[PDB]
RNA sequence: CCGAGGGUAGGGCCCGUGACUGGGGCGAAGUCGUAACAAGGUAGCUGUACCGGAAGGUGCGGCUGGAU
RNA sequence: UGGGAGAGGGUGGUGGAAUUCCCGGAGUAGCGGUGAAAUGCGCAGAUACCGGGAGGAACGCCGAUGGCGAAGGCAGCCACCUGGUCCACCCGUGACGCUGAGGCGCGAAAGCGUGGGGAGCAAACCGGAUUAGAUACCCGGGUAGUCCACGCCCUAAACG
RNA sequence: CGAUGUCGGCUCGUCGCAUCCUGGGGCUGAAGAAGGUCCCAAGGGUUGGGCUGUUCGCCCAUUAAAGCGGCACGCGAGCUG
RNA sequence: GAAUGCCGGCAUGAGUAACGAUAAAGAGGGUGAGAAUCCCUCUCGCCGUAAGCCCAAGGGUUCCUACGCAAUGGUCGUCAGCGUAGGGUUAGGCGGGACCUAAGGUGAAGCCGAAAGGCGUAGCCGAAGGGCAGCCGGUUAAUAUUCCGGCCCUUCCCGCAGGUGCGAUGGGGGGACGCUCUAGGCUAGGGGGACCGGAGCCAUGGACGAGCCCGGCCAGAAGCGCAGGGUGGGAGGUAGGCAAAUCCGCCUCCCAACAAGCUCUGCGUGGUGGGGAAGCCCGGGUGACAACCCCCCGAAGCCAGGGAGCCAAGAAAAGCCUCUAAGCACAACCUGCGGGAACCCGUACCGCAAACCGACACAGGUGGGCGGGUGCAAGAGCACUCAGGCGCGCGGGAGAACCCUCGCCAAGGAACUCUGCAAGUUGGCCCCGUAACUUCGGGAGAAGGGGUGCUCCCUGGGGUGAUGAGCCCCGGGGAGCCGCAGUGAACAGGCUCUGGCGACUGUUUACCAAAAACACAGCUCUCUGCGAACUCGUAAGAGGAGGUAUAGGGAGCGACGCUUGCCCGGUGCCGGAAGGUCAAGGGGAGGGGUGCAAGCCCCGAACCGAAGCCCCGGUGAACGGCGGCCGUAACUAUAACGGUCCUAAGGUAGCGAAAUUCCUUGUCGGGUAAGUUCCGACCUGCACGAAAAGCGUAACGACCGGAGCGCUGUCUCGGCGAGGGACCCGGUGAAAUUGAACUGGCCGUGAAGAUGCGGCCUACCCGUGGCAGGACGAAAAGACCCCGUGGAGCUUUACUGCAGCC
RNA sequence: GAGCUAGCCCUGGCCAGGGUGAAGCUGGGGUGAGACCCAGUGGAGGCCCGAACCGGUGGGGGAUGCAAACCCCUCGGAUGA
């Protein structure tokens, strides 16, 4: 449930914040954090390659277990649910009866004190991870691997999920968060349930400063520039686009499809996203 | 007002120094030319 | 000291009036179509919504105060 | 105290028919639609037929002139939570009652806000007809909306 | 064109006269008073505001009158801008 | 002899401007060849959140002393940051290194690239971050946490004693973290004392006093006290912490728990060692056997790794502790003690500036710490002032114009002007009071007004004590006194009504534009299924992202409210397995060259053969577009209505003479005595119009309009006054410019605006202060204009390529 | 050549004083329970006033300057993009 402010400044009128209600621990596990090296959007040449990035709040990286098939059969207690600055989901601290501690991304409805486990024998319950071929059709899952043992790639952002739609040979068919239908190998692991913090999408930043805290520097329109800078640059006074709307680099940006045509994964994609 | 020269001994040695020049092809050509011209100083003098 | 009142400043209510504008009533000797009363020629009415020169139309739901 | 009937309400599940779309097959010269047509769709393989899949909405028969609710209104089936009401016994309390300006709550549809969902239908809109004309009635399309959650709106031929 | 700064204003004037006023006249369809028209005359004088960058013009209140032109559309090594 | 030629020299301007903050000077004494300028004394002024003191950069002997004055110093110079010479910088504990890691750099392995080279996990380097042992005082002309004195401490080596399964680059713990607010107790620093010490003072009318003036501390092991930080203990199980582990993690049981205990730091005390004023005598002696106490205020610093709240969720590694492995267990490690050992570099001086960056001893720029007192509500603001430091390296006169900065002004009060530009007004605190509108926050300090000093009396509460006095803080009531005036000086909003644009706080053309422009939350379109799309790179490799569609890229629009119509024929994008066209290649009918010949060689039709284009659909918050004529209603006028041409389709809602309206100062209304502006309307909109968004919108604005009140030297219309210059005298002494000059007016003439030609007029020679009409005055080979088959930036359905993609 | 300037990365530092008084919390009221109302507490914010600090709005001066961007008065931000 997103929280509002009274309008005691012009920016508080619309600013909203997450309630942070599921959070039960305000400090991360010291052995599972490491420094997140800030880039400012610059690559190893020192060149900006993603514009308008930098200046955000300092963050530490929490190490997330995106495998879980690491520890088949070994159950674990949900010790805590915590804030993670590096992702939209919340994260859940797991205490394995092994004694090993690990973070997973927190599913919707996960409960502190419940147990979870991974493996082909795991109950079909929120927080458990199983190979796709052992999760029943109709189940909604998250943290899905795309290829066996390569780590969870799909449905990791707050509120997202994928749904198992059918089985075909070694592969299962999923409806991805985007609405795409895709074959994914049956030996790929997934976690049952949707990702939590589903109210993430309803947050209103409220003021320019809040984007800056997140490391988003101001984005300047091509139409605000000069012809040296951008296809939309120049013109006396305001100008319409005067040509097909284009990126800074000249390629068209309303409709032009950009997925590579002869890509091998096309044999595994059944229906392109619809919305 | 604030002018262009803001001396800094570490900056000077690290940017124009003998070891910086010897690192790159361009820098070694600088030393070669300065030795060929007969310059009394091949690299800027900075205290340290 | 209080004090008629006068002065300064800011509020509240009422009345008259105003370029222009909105619809209303009446007039009747005009122009347009004919929406309602018959199954009124698409049964009617209705709250709401969107639309149309106009009466009005259509959607959604409701009523019979609807002919056969 | 002991029984009863019921689409009364709320929540979570869940079944089959049918429409549409997608896939595989088989097949060919039309299909659709109307008062009659045309637009539309179809040899770039439609309609009709079989198999598979996806998804939303509404629940045929039972069904009635029936039942329930204060009204609005409520209809596949299962479970949980919950309201009203009737009967029999004539056991308890001993007028504790009736109404009810204000207040408070509920309140069809359409509409609104945020976010979902979207098969069918369908305001606006586009086109075909009809016609003297036809911003309509009929036909082919079609977006809101219709559906879900939460919050508003508070109207009605909200009628017996 | 190896530069002659360009509208308007302010300041400071000076000149022409085809004279706005004041002085002198003739004609009048000049009774008087007030006008009209032309002639002589440049000595002096020729207001303050509203609008607009304005020059101009319109308007307000006056005035004997509220003249028109030239001086690099006078005057930025004088100011403004 | 000329090239705005080149180099050098030397003129002119000219004894002219200027001599660098308007903080300010005067006199006496000394020195010396020479003194406004050096030294000394007295008086005066200026700074004092500095214009004082400490540190880091940077500078590099500028430091100290002697001798000196040619040049440097804007004058002078005996002086000096200048010349010559001699001297001066002392560390186990301060800073850096023999420690750690950050970005980043480098780089075994490895990857890539014509060469040069580019990457790259580990490792290494890399600091103003982590870590680590010294405080006070004395001494020199010049260094001092460095020398000395006192009292403390660290590491390494060796040895002795006691103790223990010792042992690591390996495991674990810890180091280890934000922002805002903040408790308790302290310290730094400060105020007061009728108390303690002190040389002296009684003046000029009074005072021998609870008089005046001065000072009343600093460092300190162990121990102790106070205040805080850190940490639970025992056993059992164990499959995790890439070996092992008794450690850590996990599970279970017992006990302990907001306690204590153990531990650590701060503060106080503490053997001991120091310091020690005014005044007076010549930095030093004395004061002095100095005293060294009480009360109050009190940090932003300390205890600290404290506490709370919040979202944007806040380094690493070593030191340290613990675990064990090889090994080794006569070793080794731990603890105590003792002796020995302890290297390299920096250290002067300037450091908001005359020593650093600005060519200068330049009104500019330069990071950190301390920065006293009183009063003003507070404060680092303001006035004055302490310590301390200065009077700004030309002066002396005069008392014009004019300029600058400043003060005042009768009557009027915006009449000034493009504009109230500028300058007035207002001005702090307390109390009263406060409108439309509003998104309910605000608008608001709205507006407007009352109070404000001092004296006496009475009284309320808090802090520190002790519960009281004292001190300190916050009040209340009554009665009085003085002046023109009580935030009595300094610092400190003028206000209101109403439009345009932009929602808002922010950002910008360094150095002519701060805005209505950019950004901005927010809205929509679109791409992207992850080895993502996209970006940079030849590549490897990177960013994206250790992210995963509630995510990331691109584009437009720009809070919010109410909305966002019609046109898909052209362009773009998306979809379309048909058809047309389509290159290499395949195919090889048929033909050719040559050879006696097998053969060699060449051309070449049908047919097959991708993307692309054509073709068929879709698509507007994709590029974009959104008509004309004729007729018609009881008078006129107009035209709901009909007709017709054209088109892909003919502009909807809303708005409109507008940041858009040409005609235009449209017309009408308002305001004014008067209104080309402004506001409100009308609509024949030259040429608004719906995300290059349309129409509104509270709040906000150094944005641009219009109006009123207040108040004014803006003005009528100017006057006076002050200081810094201008002016005169002594000192020093530029500049652009300059064909040469013995350089007047008029009317003419002249390449068409003449000091220089003609005629006439006027005119003795030479300066000084002033004014700017001319010398087509100076400056810059015209910021316009054209020309050159001159150049460059930008665009595209110009041409031709290339990357890239298919 | 990034010792100026622009962006980013790592690691440190700075922001006197005063004002307004959000959420929350506690108590009271209210109700079937609530919502909600009032008071106290609290201390939020690209909040307000204003130094340091960062700026550069209007005017005046300067214009062979003190200065190849300075000076005076005034003015913007000053817990934050
Ligand atoms: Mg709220
Ligand atoms: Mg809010
Ligand atoms: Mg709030
Ligand atoms: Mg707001
Ligand atoms: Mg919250
Ligand atoms: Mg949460
Ligand atoms: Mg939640
Ligand atoms: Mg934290
Ligand atoms: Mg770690
Ligand atoms: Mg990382
Ligand atoms: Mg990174
Ligand atoms: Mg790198
Ligand atoms: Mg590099
Ligand atoms: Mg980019
Ligand atoms: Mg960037
Ligand atoms: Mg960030
Ligand atoms: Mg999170
Ligand atoms: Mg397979
Ligand atoms: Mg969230
Ligand atoms: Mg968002
Ligand atoms: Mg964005
Ligand atoms: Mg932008
Ligand atoms: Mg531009
Ligand atoms: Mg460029
Ligand atoms: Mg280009
Ligand atoms: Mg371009
Ligand atoms: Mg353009
Ligand atoms: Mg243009
Ligand atoms: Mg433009
Ligand atoms: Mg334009
Ligand atoms: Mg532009
Ligand atoms: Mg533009
Ligand atoms: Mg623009
Ligand atoms: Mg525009
Ligand atoms: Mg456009
Ligand atoms: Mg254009
Ligand atoms: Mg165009
Ligand atoms: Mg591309
Ligand atoms: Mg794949
Ligand atoms: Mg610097
Ligand atoms: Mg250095
Ligand atoms: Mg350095
Ligand atoms: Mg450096
Ligand atoms: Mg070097
Ligand atoms: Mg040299
Ligand atoms: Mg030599
Ligand atoms: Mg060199
Ligand atoms: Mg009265
Ligand atoms: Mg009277
Ligand atoms: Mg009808
Ligand atoms: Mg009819
Ligand atoms: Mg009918
Ligand atoms: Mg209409
Ligand atoms: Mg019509
Ligand atoms: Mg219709
Ligand atoms: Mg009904
Ligand atoms: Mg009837
Ligand atoms: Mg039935
Ligand atoms: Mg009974
Ligand atoms: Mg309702
Ligand atoms: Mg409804
Ligand atoms: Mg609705
Ligand atoms: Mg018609
Ligand atoms: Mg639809
Ligand atoms: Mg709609
Ligand atoms: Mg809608
Ligand atoms: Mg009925
Ligand atoms: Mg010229
Ligand atoms: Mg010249
Ligand atoms: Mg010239
Ligand atoms: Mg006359
Ligand atoms: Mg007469
Ligand atoms: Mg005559
Ligand atoms: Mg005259
Ligand atoms: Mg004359
Ligand atoms: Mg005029
Ligand atoms: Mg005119
Ligand atoms: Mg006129
Ligand atoms: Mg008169
Ligand atoms: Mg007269
Ligand atoms: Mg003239
Ligand atoms: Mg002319
Ligand atoms: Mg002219
Ligand atoms: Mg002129
Ligand atoms: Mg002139
Ligand atoms: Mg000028
Ligand atoms: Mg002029
Ligand atoms: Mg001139
Ligand atoms: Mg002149
Ligand atoms: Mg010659
Ligand atoms: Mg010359
Ligand atoms: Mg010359
Ligand atoms: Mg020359
Ligand atoms: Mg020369
Ligand atoms: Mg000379
Ligand atoms: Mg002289
Ligand atoms: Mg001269
Ligand atoms: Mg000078
Ligand atoms: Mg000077
Ligand atoms: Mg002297
Ligand atoms: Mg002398
Ligand atoms: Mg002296
Ligand atoms: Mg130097
Ligand atoms: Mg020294
Ligand atoms: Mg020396
Ligand atoms: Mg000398
Ligand atoms: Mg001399
Ligand atoms: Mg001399
Ligand atoms: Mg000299
Ligand atoms: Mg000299
Ligand atoms: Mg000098
Ligand atoms: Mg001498
Ligand atoms: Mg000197
Ligand atoms: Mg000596
Ligand atoms: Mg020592
Ligand atoms: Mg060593
Ligand atoms: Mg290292
Ligand atoms: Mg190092
Ligand atoms: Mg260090
Ligand atoms: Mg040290
Ligand atoms: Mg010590
Ligand atoms: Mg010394
Ligand atoms: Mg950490
Ligand atoms: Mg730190
Ligand atoms: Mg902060
Ligand atoms: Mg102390
Ligand atoms: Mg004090
Ligand atoms: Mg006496
Ligand atoms: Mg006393
Ligand atoms: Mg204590
Ligand atoms: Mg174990
Ligand atoms: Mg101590
Ligand atoms: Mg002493
Ligand atoms: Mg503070
Ligand atoms: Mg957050
Ligand atoms: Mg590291
Ligand atoms: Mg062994
Ligand atoms: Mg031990
Ligand atoms: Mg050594
Ligand atoms: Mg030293
Ligand atoms: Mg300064
Ligand atoms: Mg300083
Ligand atoms: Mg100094
Ligand atoms: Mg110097
Ligand atoms: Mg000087
Ligand atoms: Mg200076
Ligand atoms: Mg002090
Ligand atoms: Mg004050
Ligand atoms: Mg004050
Ligand atoms: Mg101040
Ligand atoms: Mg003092
Ligand atoms: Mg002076
Ligand atoms: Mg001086
Ligand atoms: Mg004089
Ligand atoms: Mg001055
Ligand atoms: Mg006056
Ligand atoms: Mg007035
Ligand atoms: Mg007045
Ligand atoms: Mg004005
Ligand atoms: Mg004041
Ligand atoms: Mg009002
Ligand atoms: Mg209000
Ligand atoms: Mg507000
Ligand atoms: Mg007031
Ligand atoms: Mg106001
Ligand atoms: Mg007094
Ligand atoms: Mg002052
Ligand atoms: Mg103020
Ligand atoms: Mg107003
Ligand atoms: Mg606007
Ligand atoms: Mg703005
Ligand atoms: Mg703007
Ligand atoms: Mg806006
Ligand atoms: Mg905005
Ligand atoms: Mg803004
Ligand atoms: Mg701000
Ligand atoms: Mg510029
Ligand atoms: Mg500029
Ligand atoms: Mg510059
Ligand atoms: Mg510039
Ligand atoms: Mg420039
Ligand atoms: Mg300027
Ligand atoms: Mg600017
Ligand atoms: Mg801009
Ligand atoms: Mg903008
Ligand atoms: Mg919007
Ligand atoms: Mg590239
Ligand atoms: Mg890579
Ligand atoms: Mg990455
Ligand atoms: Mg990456
Ligand atoms: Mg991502
Ligand atoms: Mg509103
Ligand atoms: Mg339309
Ligand atoms: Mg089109
Ligand atoms: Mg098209
Ligand atoms: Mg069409
Ligand atoms: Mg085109
Ligand atoms: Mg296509
Ligand atoms: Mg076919
Ligand atoms: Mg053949
Ligand atoms: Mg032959
Ligand atoms: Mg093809
Ligand atoms: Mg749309
Ligand atoms: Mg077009
Ligand atoms: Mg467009
Ligand atoms: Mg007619
Ligand atoms: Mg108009
Ligand atoms: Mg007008
Ligand atoms: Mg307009
Ligand atoms: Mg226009
Ligand atoms: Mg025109
Ligand atoms: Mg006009
Ligand atoms: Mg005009
Ligand atoms: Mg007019
Ligand atoms: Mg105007
Ligand atoms: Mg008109
Ligand atoms: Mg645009
Ligand atoms: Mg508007
Ligand atoms: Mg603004
Ligand atoms: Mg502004
Ligand atoms: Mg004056
Ligand atoms: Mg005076
Ligand atoms: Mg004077
Ligand atoms: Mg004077
Ligand atoms: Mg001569
Ligand atoms: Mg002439
Ligand atoms: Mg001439
Ligand atoms: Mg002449
Ligand atoms: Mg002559
Ligand atoms: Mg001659
Ligand atoms: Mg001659
Ligand atoms: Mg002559
Ligand atoms: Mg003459
Ligand atoms: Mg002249
Ligand atoms: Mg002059
Ligand atoms: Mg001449
Ligand atoms: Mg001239
Ligand atoms: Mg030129
Ligand atoms: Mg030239
Ligand atoms: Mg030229
Ligand atoms: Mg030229
Ligand atoms: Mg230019
Ligand atoms: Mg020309
Ligand atoms: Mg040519
Ligand atoms: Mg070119
Ligand atoms: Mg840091
Ligand atoms: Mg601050
Ligand atoms: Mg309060
Ligand atoms: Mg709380
Ligand atoms: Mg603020
Ligand atoms: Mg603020
Ligand atoms: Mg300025
Ligand atoms: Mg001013
Ligand atoms: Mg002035
Ligand atoms: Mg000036
Ligand atoms: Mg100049
Ligand atoms: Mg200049
Ligand atoms: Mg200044
Ligand atoms: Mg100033
Ligand atoms: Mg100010
Ligand atoms: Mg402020
Ligand atoms: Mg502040
Ligand atoms: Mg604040
Ligand atoms: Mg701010
Ligand atoms: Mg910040």
């Amino acid at each position: 449930a997103v929280k509002k402010f009274k309008p005691y400044t012009p920016s508080r009128r619309f600013m909203t914040v997450a309630d942070f209600s599921e959070i039960t621990k305000t400090e991360p596990e010291k052995s599972l954090v490491k420094p997140l090296k800030k880039t400012g959007g610059r690559n190893n040449q020192g060149r900006i390659t993603v514009r308008f990035r930098g200046g955000g709040h300092k963050r530490l990286y929490r190490i997330i277990d995106f495998k879980r098939w690491d520890k088949v059969g070994i159950p674990a207690k949900v010790a805590a649910i915590e804030y993670d600055p590096n992702r939209s989901a919340r994260i859940a601290l797991l205490h394995y009866v092994d004694g090993e501690k690990r973070y997973i991304i927190a599913p919707d409805g996960l409960q502190v004190g419940q147990q979870v486990v991974a493996g082909p024998d795991a109950p079909i319950q929120v927080g458990n991870a199983l190979p796709l071929r052992f999760i029943p059709v109709g189940t909604v899952v998250h943290a899905v691997e795309l290829e066996p043992k390569k780590g969870a790639k799909l449905a990791r952002a707050a509120g997202t999920s994928a749904q198992i739609q059918g089985r075909e040979g070694d592969y299962v068919i999923l409806r991805l968060p985007s609405g795409e239908l895709r074959k994914v190998h049956g030996e790929c692991y997934a976690t049952v349930g949707a990702v939590g913090n589903a109210d993430h999408k309803n947050i209103v930043l409220g003021k320019a400063g809040r984007s800056r805290w997140l490391g988003r520097r101001p984005h300047v329109r091509g139409a605000a520039m000069n012809p040296v800078d951008h296809p939309h640059g120049g013109g006396e006074g305001r100008a319409p686009r005067g040509r097909p709307p284009a990126s800074p680099w000249g390629w068209q940006t309303k409709g032009l499809k950009t997925r590579k045509r002869r890509k091998p994964s096309s044999r595994f994609i059944i229906a392109r996203r619809k919305k | 007002m604030k002018r262009t020269w803001q001396p800094n001994r570490r900056k000077r040695a690290k940017t124009h120094g003998f070891r910086a020049r010897m690192r790159t092809p361009g820098g070694r050509k600088v030393l070669k030319r300065r030795r060929q011209k007969g310059r009394w100083r091949l690299t800027p003098a900075v205290r340290k």
